[PDB]
DNA sequence: CTGGAGAATCCCGGTGCCGAGGCCGCTCAATTGGTCGTAGACAGCTCTAGCACCGCTTAAACGCACGTACGCGCTGTCCCCCGCGTTTTAACCGCCAAGGGGATTACTCCCTAGTCTCCAGGCACGTGTCAGATATATACATCCTGT
DNA sequence: ACAGGATGTATATATCTGACACGTGCCTGGAGACTAGGGAGTAATCCCCTTGGCGGTTAAAACGCGGGGGACAGCGCGTACGTGCGTTTAAGCGGTGCTAGAGCTGTCTACGACCAATTGAGCGGCCTCGGCACCGGGATTCTCCAG
């Protein structure tokens, strides 16, 4: 009966955000969970590497971004630091 | 009664989960602290890379036609794919097949 | 009667290999290779179906790729057929020996 | 004992065909069926090593995701 | 002339003279063409009629590949424009084709000054007040036309 | 006006030679791979999402 | 029953719809083959500003009729 | 000459604004729609088959 | 009566110099040239330390090293002695930079 | 600071393939060797002025650099 | 006035320092808690390891004729025990050089 | 006028004790503290991430045991081990 | 295949110096000694899942014949690279001069850890249906051999 | 190159079926409000290393020329590997049964975080000397060409 944690449910959401009308197989959302959790962990590790470095104590926004800069290469790492600037400063008015 | 809650997720305008990310930041012990906007620009960039991945791979299946991604449609999508395949360069892909490509030389002529 | 000449029904071979993603090794000999193996280091373990599922899906993508880089290596000495010059060849460089 | 042999002749050949080779000499299978032994081996000590860790008996697959992802040859689909 | 955005902005500044839209202008900066200096009478029908509103613009080399940065140098009220003037576009953030121009641009965002979307709440007081507070809101858009003319 | 009609609308620097098969619009070769390049997978004509499958070189 | 919805770049984009359907399930159907989200559209027919919660009979807006799709934008 | 090369070879009266999906040739529509009437799946350049759903129109 | 040796002899005795020292065998300054030119693209006005750049250096050679035992292991695979840029291509392919 | 790669003079590459144990190099060895060169200096300075960045500095230094090709899975040692 | 201090280093007949040791395990936020004889191993191993590498790179040193260890020393010792370089693979030596070989086939007939 | 952190002390005596009459430079000193730190840093993030697989909270000589048994190849691994387990036994002792 | 010539290499000796090595503060990091909350060891119960077995089907493996396409060796060539002398270039070394930016110190204040509450989004569980695989009759493309 | 027969291969239709997408109960983790304290953002200062310039030496790069050996094309031989057929074989599927142990829950105790006070050893500085690189000369050896 113990809980478990997974992204299937948000996975989801964006499929069909995304396009309209198509599903998605368990072994896909199974695939797509372990997707998530790698990245999940490199960016973190990443970040967590520099604040370290720097001989900070926490993890702003700052390291992220410059953790997501180091891994995605290029436009995507372009696109990506666009969008999550954008949700940031969405939040911060909110 | 203290007033509606409103999720930070719907706050920011996203679909994954803000308060999950920033929960699994604080336990997975990265840093002894976690600034604010971290779990917001880290669920970003998540949504981001799934919405982009879920993309391609719905094309693929669309141009195979089929309504149900799997993981042949997500290993296409990948690796057709000079970014994605670069970032998940070292990554195995179970039922994942291979692209179908033949040296020129091999083809007969 | 009808005969192919050798070579392509090699072509149809990799052209159908190419397309479908099942396994390509028998499970039950494989299974049985997974565990004389493991004997060695800790007696009579247990697997999950599962974990040897796994160990069949690595061990079939590092053989592709494994093939992939002999094929190159083969036709970079201008031939077809792949050996095991071709095979260490490619294992040196990929800093496996 | 002496299992290596169930990696069959034609498995090999259609592993290969996957891969995208027209024709395979005779020797090939003998040294890709010990190269396969040799990876496995290689896999399958660090797999025994999580799990004797765990003071478990049963090699689970998140053992041997651990023990692949420990090579960087990460594994999707398994957990 | 020299590069495709600078050509695409000679004849945006063409085709602005020639028939610009209604209740709507723009003017150059004379060190530096990239910069653009635009002056807009409200949309009739809304709140922000008689209004002169200020803007201020900045381009880049890629253009007809990018969309452009705007912000206001007039006083605002809006609850897609942020306090200090970072104003929120779909076709200049996240929605931009190359076909739109200057105009097409002046022309959105007076549209935008007629109907603020829902979601998106750069001031969330001002969101607040459109939502609930009409009445205060249009006073408060009368306000800021008001000083607007300085 | 000609030049102007038969010439790719977004750049207006070159001839049209490229078609978008989802929305069938008419475009130049090299916008279109630019922009699936830096992955605005998304007409510039219709606002339509499209793949690396539905454009293809066209002649006029 | 098709419509015309204008741009601003000359483009019109030619909807199917029916007089019954709401400003927001046009914005909706402007959304599936335009991909601009109801959120982000203000609809403008005969100098009227239409509403999301309103109909096109509301508005007498007839067959072959031209709407000028101005979007309300968010960056 | 524009209007020679925009204009449908097969008639060279109206203006071609159809592209046969799997060859790529620009025609006109009524001709195109009254072959395939015709049951004739031909094609004066390249002589491809083609079928209900192998044409669309396509505008500049 | 001018003294000329084989073709091949000098080549293998300068190889065996090579390997036996540890010397930097890129000019310096114009490396240093080379590694501000190439940083120019991401940051101007960047400063550098000495030893930043003789870590560059450093690792450019090694790195350098390593590609070209692969190539020359490409090239006598080929059955032939002379390296070229189908053998480079070759090491680049196989170990996956390219 | 415009076309400075001629700077990786052909002796100089010569010396590195003899230090590699290599023969008889082809004459157009060169330009490719220029290309690896180019392309491993950008990979490498890209992470470095990142980490600079970052550190809210105007000066590259030798530890940016070890993180660098530590991150790229080349360890380097002797400079801390 | 409560005892002679010994240092666990001396009390556990080691080398290196365990009170370091201890201290940057800590620091590091490598986890929560430590346990105590955790110092104390990873110590053994770091003092094992150095204790080998150091024994070849003097054995190649005196080979080599020489009373000083060198960067030259230590990549040679490195590269020439098969164990040490698997574990060591992947780094580079600063004035390191190479392991003198050259392909038969180059050599001259 | 900050205070900087090595293995030099140590390493210099595991020397003298291995080869009483050897020198190191200055440049092979700073070779062996940064291989020292490498090697740290490995162990202990390995033992750590043991740790967290198996929803431990605390890093004990095991989990460094099985973190060595992992990084160290072969006799390296064996002759490793048992050194750390006969200085714990010999710690533990006194 | 066997001997001189010459270049390169190797070996021994005197010498200068600068970096390794030993010694003296002293101050901060290690140590010692209680103290207390709790993470982890340990006992017990269960019921999930892996191991073991057996019978039947048949798909896949195994073995054999063949002939042909490809691997491998021998030969000619010519052109591209290597060795060497000479001239030109700029790297290298030493010195000097200016200052922008790295590194440290103090302060404060704004952000984030910790706590209690509650309520709604998400997880376990059920369920009907439509996407997908499969069987079969097509229509059409492709390979091989005679022409 | 062309044509036709044999053999794959693509296409439309009809069918079962089970994995999936929706719906429901409920429950615990995320949101909201609050407080307290310390991490770091900012300002000021010091001076260290970076940059820039200059001039003199000469070591290395650039260029040219001759020639020779090695890459490449060609041709011919033979052998071993793909193709297809007929005969095993054992994988695969189903069903059954048993039981180790993975997982969970409940207790209880050693044990590591934490604080305070004490001290000594490792870091910085500061001399001091010999290991080593170098320059000079003598002895040895490899390679080439003539014999
Ligand atoms: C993403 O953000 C960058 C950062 O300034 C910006 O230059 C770019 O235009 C943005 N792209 C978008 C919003 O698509
Ligand atoms: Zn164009
Ligand atoms: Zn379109
Ligand atoms: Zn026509
Ligand atoms: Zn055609």
């Amino acid at each position: 009966r113990s809980r478990k944690e997974s992204y299937s449910v948000y996975v989801y959401k964006v499929l069909k955000q995304v396009h309209p009308d198509t599903g998605i197989s368990s072994k896909a959302m199974g695939i797509m969970n372990s997707f998530v959790n790698d990245i999940f962990e490199r960016i973190a590790g990443e970040a967590s590497r520099l604040a370290h470095y720097n001989k900070r104590s926490t993890i702003t926004s700052r390291e992220i971004q410059t953790a997501v800069r180091l891994l995605l290469p290029g436009e995507l790492a372009k696109h990506a630091v666009s969008e999550g600037t954008k949700a940031v400063t969405c939040y911060t008015s909110a | 009664a203290r007033a509606k809650a409103k999720t930070r997720s719907s706050r920011a305008g996203l679909q994954f989960p803000v308060g999950r990310v920033h929960r699994l930041l604080r336990k997975g012990n990265y840093s002894e602290r976690v600034g604010a906007g971290a779990p917001v620009y880290l669920a970003a960039v998540l949504e981001y890379l799934t919405a982009e991945i879920l993309e391609l791979a719905g094309n693929a299946a669309r141009d195979n036609k089929k309504t149900r991604i799997i993981p042949r449609h997500l290993q296409l999508a990948i690796r057709n794919d000079e970014e994605l395949n670069k970032l998940l360069g070292r990554v195995t892909i179970a039922q994942g097949g291979v692209l179908p490509n033949i040296q020129a030389v091999l083809l007969p002529k | 009667p009808h005969r192919y000449r050798p070579g392509t029904v090699a072509l149809r071979e990799i052209r159908r290999y190419q397309k479908s993603t099942e396994l390509l090794i028998r499970k039950l000999p494989f299974q049985r290779l997974v565990r004389e193996i493991a004997q060695d280091f800790k007696t009579d373990l247990r697997f999950q179906s599962s974990a040897v599922m796994a160990l069949q899906e690595a061990s079939e993508a590092y053989l592709v790729g494994l093939f992939e880089d002999t094929n190159l290596s083969a036709i970079h000495a201008k031939r077809v057929t792949i050996m095991p010059k071709d095979i260490q060849l490619a294992r040196r460089i990929r800093g496996e020996r | 004992r002496d299992n290596i042999q169930g990696i069959t002749k034609p498995a090999i050949r259609r592993l290969a065909r996957r891969g995208g080779v027209k024709r395979i000499s005779g020797l090939i299978y003998e040294e890709t069926r010990g190269v396969l032994k040799v990876f496995l081996e290689n896999v399958i000590r660090d797999a025994v090593t999580y799990t004797e860790h765990a003071k478990r008996k049963t090699v689970t697959a998140m053992d041997v995701v651990y023990a692949l992802k420990r090579q960087g040859r990460t594994l999707y689909g398994f957990g | 002339m020299s590069t495709p955005a600078r050509r695409r902005l000679m004849r945006d500044f063409k085709r602005l003279q020639e028939d610009p839209p209604a209740g709507v202008s723009g003017a150059p900066s004379e060190n530096n063409i990239m910069v653009w200096n635009a002056v807009i009478f409200g949309p009739e029908g809304t709140p922000f009629e008689d209004g002169t509103f200020k803007l201020t613009i900045e381009f880049t080399e890629e253009y007809p590949n990018k969309p452009p940065t705007v912000r206001f140098v007039s006083k605002m009220f809006h609850p897609n424009v942020y306090a200090d003037g970072s104003i929120c576009l779909d076709i200049l953030q996240n929605r931009w084709s190359p076909t739109y121009d200057v105009s097409s641009i002046l022309t959105s965002i007076q549209s935008l000054l007629d109907e603020p979307n829902p979601n998106s709440p750069a001031n969330s007081q001002a969101a607040q007040l459109y939502q609930e507070n009409k009445r205060e809101y249009e006073k408060r858009v009368s306000a800021i036309v008001e000083q607007s003319w300085r | 006006d000609y030049k102007a009609r038969l010439t790719c609308p977004c750049c207006n620097m070159r001839k049209k030679d490229a078609v978008l098969t989802k929305c069938f619009h008419v475009f130049c070769f090299e916008c279109v791979k630019t922009r699936y390049d830096t992955r605005q997978r998304k007409c510039p004509k219709c606002n339509a999402a499209f793949g690396a499958n539905d454009f293809h070189r066209i002649y006029i | 029953m098709q419509i015309f919805v204008k741009t601003l770049t000359g483009k019109t984009i030619t909807l199917e719809v029916e007089p019954s359907d709401t400003i927001e399930n046009v914005k909706a159907k402007i959304q599936d083959k335009e991909g601009i989200p109801p959120d982000q559209q203000r609809l403008i027919f005969a100098g009227k500003q239409l509403e999301d919660g309103r109909t096109l009979s509301d508005y007498n807006i007839q067959k072959e009729s031209t709407l000028h799709l101005v979007l309300r934008l968010r960056g």
